[PDB]
């Protein structure tokens, strides 16, 4: 007798419910949804294959060889699927397992969804929701930044890459979106700035608070990082759909054509 | 050396920089572990790598960190040192640090506590020195009591009044009277000096001599009552009452009066009980007549120099001494063998006030060590840095010979190949003085510096023949570059076509004054007419290496080139001396005639500070009017302090000077109309 | 001018407390042939520095923080200044040479509503997509993403090196032991421990970060020899019409 199938059902069990039910429930409490039915939304129903689910962290420093320190996934879904019918690969990030920052194995994980889309010749739709780094991770951490931020460039006018901000994004992670063809963001829900309001304060000596910092309003009408912002997350997630539409697959087709009446 | 002999296995030195590096050597030559002191700034000096073991001792400013006697006998104890080894300066010659040491068990290395107390004041040592038998200024001896008495003293002294402070020196409370109306107005003015002098307020009267010159008798001696005399030494070269250029054999004295002085200085050593090394100072006037003047009983700046011409080494010497060894040489012994010259390198520029102190970083720094007969004695290295709180000497050169035409042609060879960017030295100062006639023929005093340069150092006055070398040097210099700009790689795809030309017509502005010059170069030859003048200079044309060696009309010279621009604006180091010149050719030169002058807008009314520091005291505050020579403030830096001149009449607008801060050279300090 | 000259004056040029700051022309100087460097831009943006320069007579493009203003911390003009510089170098096959002397981002009301972010990523874009042979050289510092910004070995970076008085980490030692150590609420051994363990450069190290710890006395022996055998490189990437420069 082996119990390498109850280990299997615990571990998808885990990776569904995330890092624990309670911070599903204060995602909710925010009106904010988690990255999977974030996934369902986008995609056409029944026709999303996840990549790499069984993906641990492997730090050693600062007491996580313990158990309550693991968590399946490691913050991030990744896949591809089927937009009316054309393919197209996605990731997102899950704010549930501390707080969607950078390990070794999430950045593993999105450059090898980067370099397969790159192979094949698909668009990129990333959906942010971090951080910033995990500390405890240390330098191997700032090179999984690297690690994009190179294979960001590579794709650069050879695949379209989307990004849509659906929460807080700070620090060094801010720079993807950046890098990327177009930006989006979720009115009264998003945040984008280097540094928080603290250092801020205690540097220049100003009293300032996230939303006039790194609001969406503030990145749609003045500081001109973002391009669009929208109402909530599902009509984000429409919207998205059909400016998907619009746009081809590579820089190696010809703009596509529909029909007219 | 032999280090089968039993000596100290563990030596602290108590000072910083050169003497402290030459204290190391010693004692690595001589097997003896070492133990090093510094301070913070100091924690990457050359002394502090060379010596195994180091100790921080407190802060930047020596009052905290070099004389602060706690912080010493603290590192003394912890590291077990067994002797200590003061130098010169700080606390070599403190009367309480050599009890202080001597209580425990520590040894000090250097004169007892009563031979430091007796020659620690001017009062008692001239009758000590007087009941000796030893030659004094015929002065009278004694506390002056009044003006009356003052000046019936001034009637049998002579007509030449000196004043002194007593106790303490460094060129203070020293004034001159010579009429007797005079005489008691300086009187006057002395004793209220002296009221407001560090606390002694006792005057000394004395007479002058005329045209002094300073001659030193190095002597040493034990515990066991031995004492030698190890020759002469001529120290007259001096600015600011400090000693720059030095002698060790004296041109001006015969073998008698040699002798003579050599008795004397150690019968004065006996008579006080030294058991040390030190030196005894003479004045002598034009009819060779010798008078005692002071005694150091510690180890000299130029010590090394005597060195030279006696082959002995004063450290061993006298670290034997204080280990409780009696001498091993007699005076038949001591024999004179050849002639050496010592020139101390400061970090000042020459051209204000003969050296005022100059601050940096050193970009690099080479020696000639390669030349014939020279030594080089410094505590310094490439990327070194000069800070404000210590006395600014770099290094100093020591060149012997067979007799003085050698050394001083060996001084002025060594002199050209030593390298240092980043500061500004005296180097040119010390040239200019080594091939002066008058230094040469050998009538000096101590007022060298007073009458040869009466304004100031002005630079090297060079003739025509030296300025027709200098311009073809620069226009061979500047046409090597030009050369040197054309040659590329080859291409294989669009190929180089080099430009022919025969012959480079240039415009030399020089000073005030412009030249016409005609380059041609026949490979590593350069054909140069300057003026209608031939010249012919050759050279390997090495554009990388900071020393050039070229040969003009069969005369051989080495320059350095300082800086250089595409603007055509050229620093040469010529003869010791920098040069700035601008080379253009006929047609830039032809049209540079209709560019606008700028505008510079700084005539006078600027009182720029001419060297870093903390100014101690302001005299003026905005708003007043200042009047021609009269001091503004006064700024302390590197053991001293300087007050700036006047010479143009406004009023102050503002004063942006206040006692306690930092000024940086070259900031604006008082603006006035 | 001989590719193997030592440069001893540069041992001791960075002090050795973390408040003070230096000046990099002087490294500059120092390291390039004949002590000659012409630099663009030189009173715009003095935070950081871009010039041309040789090295065993070929041309090289010098880029590098400037400590003494502002801390060598990056703002809006100081990434376009970079930014340009090495996209021409790239353009026109031209060696790039890099110091590393920064704390991060400045941080500020104005620079956020300014678009810092484009900027920083238009700098981290120009030195991600070089394809010219790279030198960098981490003098003392450097914190956060801006490591990444100033072309670390991940960007495709050929060879790095650090000094001994370098030191890389994510952030500051106060804000790691206020971000990990919160509970504990003793930051007395924290610190020190984190200042003993992470305040040096071996865990770059250990990880290959860094090709070699090197005193700085040979820092330009070590560069020359570098550039003789970079001077055939040769990348292939993947064919476009043009990248899209976030500009
Ligand atoms: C390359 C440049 C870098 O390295 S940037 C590193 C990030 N520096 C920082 O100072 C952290 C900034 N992040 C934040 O302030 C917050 O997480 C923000 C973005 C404001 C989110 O808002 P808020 O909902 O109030 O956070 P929260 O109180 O719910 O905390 C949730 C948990 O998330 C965790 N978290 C966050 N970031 C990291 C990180 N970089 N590394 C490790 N853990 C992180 C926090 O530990 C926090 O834990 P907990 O559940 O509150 O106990
Ligand atoms: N009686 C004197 N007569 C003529 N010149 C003197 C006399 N005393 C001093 N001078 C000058 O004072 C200067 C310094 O005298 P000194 O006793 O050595 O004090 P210090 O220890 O500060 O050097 C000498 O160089 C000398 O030129
Ligand atoms: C300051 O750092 C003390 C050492 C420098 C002065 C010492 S002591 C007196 C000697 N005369 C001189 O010019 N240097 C020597
Ligand atoms: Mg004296």
């Amino acid at each position: 007798a082996t119990s390498v199938n109850e280990r299997i059902e615990n571990k998808r069990r885990t990776a569904l419910l995330g890092g624990g039910q309670r911070r599903i429930d204060a995602q909710h409490k925010r009106g904010k949804l988690t990255a999977r039915e974030r996934i369902s939304l986008l995609l056409d129903p029944g026709s999303f294959v996840e990549s790499d689910m069984f993906v641990e962290h492997r730090c050693a420093d600062f007491g996580m060889a313990a158990d309550k320190n693991k968590f399946p996934g490691d913050s991030v879904v990744t896949g591809r699927g089927r937009i009316n019918g054309r393919l197209v690969y996605v990731f997102s990030q899950d704010f549930t397992v501390f707080g969607g920052s950078l390990s070794g194995a999430h950045a593993q994980k999105i450059c090898k969804i980067m370099d397969q889309a790159i192979t094949v010749g698909a668009p990129v739709i990333g959906l942010n929701d971090s951080g910033g780094a995990r500390i405890q991770e240390g330098v191997e951490s700032l090179a999984g930044y690297a690690d994009i931020f190179l294979r960001n460039v590579t794709a650069s006018g050879v695949i379209p890459q989307i990004s849509l901000i659906m929460g807080p994004c700070a620090g060094g992670a801010v720079y993807s979106p950046a890098l990327t063809d177009f930006t989006f963001m979720v009115k009264d829900t998003s945040y984008l700035f280097i540094t928080g309001p603290d250092v801020v304060k205690s540097v220049t000596n100003e009293d300032v608070t996230q939303e006039e910092l790194g609001g969406a309003k503030t990145h749609t009408t003045m500081s001109g990082v973002a391009h669009r912002a929208f109402e909530n997350d599902v009509d984000a997630l429409c919207n998205l759909r059909d400016f998907f539409n619009y746009l081809p697959l590579s820089s190696q087709d010809p703009a596509p054509v529909r029909e007219c009446h | 050396y032999d280090p089968n002999e039993k000596t100290f296995d563990k030596i602290l030195v108590a000072n910083r920089g050169e003497i402290a590096c030459r204290v190391i050597r010693t004692c690595k030559k001589m097997g003896i572990k070492t133990v090093a002191i510094h301070s913070d700034v100091d924690a990457s000096s050359v002394h502090v790598k060379m010596a195994d073991e180091a100790v921080c001792v407190g802060p930047a400013p020596t009052s905290k960190s070099y004389l602060n006697m706690d912080a010493i006998m603290e590192a003394i104890k912890k590291t077990r040192a067994q002797a200590v080894h003061p130098g010169y300066g700080f606390l070599s010659e403190n009367k309480e640090f050599a009890r202080c040491l001597a209580a425990e068990d520590v040894v000090f290395i250097g004169p007892d506590t009563h031979a430091i107390q007796a020659m620690g004041d001017k009062i008692e040592s001239k009758l000590l020195a007087k009941k000796a038998e030893v030659n004094t200024i015929p002065g009278f001896d004694g506390v002056v009591k009044d003006a009356e008495e003052a000046v019936r003293i001034a009637r049998e002294i002579g007509y030449p009044v000196m004043i002194k402070a007593s106790a303490g020196g460094g060129g203070k409370g020293m004034r001159i009277a010579w009429d007797d109306e005079e005489t008691r107005d300086g009187f006057r003015l002395s004793s209220q000096e002296a009221a407001s002098s560090f606390g002694d307020d006792r005057l000394l009267i004395e007479k002058f001599i005329d045209n002094p010159r300073h001659i030193e008798i190095q002597v040493l001696g034990d515990k066991h009552g031995n004492a030698l005399w190890l020759n002469e030494r001529e120290c007259s070269i001096q600015r600011r009452n400090q000693k720059v250029v030095e002698e060790a054999p004296s041109i001006f004295l015969d073998a008698e009066t040699r002798r003579a002085m050599g008795e004397q200085a150690v019968a004065l050593a006996r008579a006080v009980k030294y058991s040390s090394a030190g030196t005894v100072e003479f004045l002598v006037d034009s009819k060779k007549n010798f008078y005692f003047l002071e005694m150091n009983t510690r180890l000299q700046v130029e010590h090394p120099v005597t060195e030279c011409i006696t082959g002995l080494d004063l450290v061993q010497e006298m670290i034997r001494v204080a280990k409780g060894y009696p001498l091993r040489h007699k005076q038949a012994d001591i024999r004179i063998n050849g002639w050496a010259v010592e020139c101390r390198v400061y970090a000042e520029d020459p051209y204000k006030s003969f050296g005022l102190p100059s601050i940096g970083r050193l970009s690099q720094y080479q020696e000639p060590l390669h030349l014939p007969g020279v030594r080089v004695d410094s505590g310094i290295q490439p990327g070194s840095d000069i800070s404000i709180y210590y006395d600014p000497m770099i290094s100093k050169l020591i060149t012997y010979g067979s007799d003085r035409t050698e050394a001083l042609k060996r001084m002025a060879d060594a002199l050209d190949n030593y390298v240092i960017r980043g500061v500004t030295h005296n180097i040119a100062l010390l040239r200019e003085v080594i091939i002066n006639s008058r230094f040469v023929k050998g009538d000096i005093s101590t007022k060298f510096l007073s009458d040869v340069y009466p304004d100031g150092f002005k630079g090297h006055m060079l003739t025509k023949s030296e300025k027709n070398q200098l311009l073809a040097i620069a226009s061979s210099l500047f046409v090597a570059f030009q050369l040197r700009a054309q040659h590329f790689q080859e291409n294989s795809r669009m190929p180089v076509i080099k430009p022919d030309i025969a012959n480079w017509e240039l415009s030399v502005k020089l000073h005030d004054k412009v030249h016409t010059v005609v380059a041609s170069n026949n490979g590593s030859v350069f054909s140069v007419e300057v003026d209608g003048s031939k010249l012919n200079v050759t050279s390997t044309w090495n554009l990388a290496s900071p020393l050039l060696s070229v040969s003009v009309d069969g005369t051989q010279r080495t320059v350095q080139c300082l800086s250089r621009e595409a603007g055509g604006n050229m620093s040469i180091q010529f003869l010791g001396t920098v040069y700035k010149v601008n080379i253009l050719t006929r047609l830039a030169a032809e049209l540079n005639k209709f560019m606008l002058e700028k505008v510079t807008e700084d005539t006078s009314s600027v009182l720029r500070s001419p060297m870093p520091g903390v100014v101690v005291a302001v005299s003026v505050k905005p708003g007043d009017a200042v009047a021609e020579g009269q001091e503004i403030c006064v700024i302390e830096a590197m053991k001293m302090q300087n007050s700036m001149t006047a010479g143009k009449t406004g009023t102050v607008k503002s004063v942006h000077c206040q006692a306690g801060d930092t000024v940086g050279e070259g900031d604006l300090l008082v603006e006035l109309e | 001018d001989p590719s193997d000259r030592l440069v001893p004056e540069l041992d001791t040029i960075v002090p050795l407390e973390s408040t003070k700051a230096y000046n990099m022309v002087d490294i500059i100087h120092s390291v390039v042939d004949e002590r000659e460097f012409f630099e663009i831009m030189p009173n715009y943006a003095k935070n950081i520095i871009v010039g041309f320069a040789r090295m065993n007579g070929r041309t090289v493009g010098i880029v590098g923080n400037q400590p003494k203003v502002a801390s060598g911390c990056l703002d809006i003009n100081s990434s376009v200044k970079g930014a340009r510089f090495v996209r021409f170098c790239d353009a026109f096959n031209i060696p790039l040479i890099t110091f590393v002397d920064v704390p991060g981002f400045l941080p500020g009301t104005a620079q956020e509503y300014g678009g810092i972010i484009r900027h920083g990523a238009k700098l981290l874009y120009a030195f991600a997509e070089a394809t010219v042979p790279k030198v960098t050289v981490i003098t003392r510092k450097a914190y956060g993403g801006a490591y990444d910004v100033m072309s670390s070995k991940h960007l495709c970076g050929d060879t790095n090196y650090a000094w001994p008085t370098a030191e890389i980490a994510v952030m500051g030692a106060k804000g790691a032991v206020e971000i990990i150590f919160k509970g504990h609420e003793n930051v007395e051994a924290a610190q020190a421990e984190y200042i003993e363990k992470f305040a040096n450069p071996f865990p770059a190290a250990v990880r290959g970060f860094v090709d070699d710890i090197i005193q700085p006395s040979s820092t330009r022996a070590r560069i020359c020899c570098d550039l003789d055998v970079l001077a055939s490189k040769k990348v292939q990437r993947p064919w476009r019409k043009h990248a899209n420069i976030p500009l």
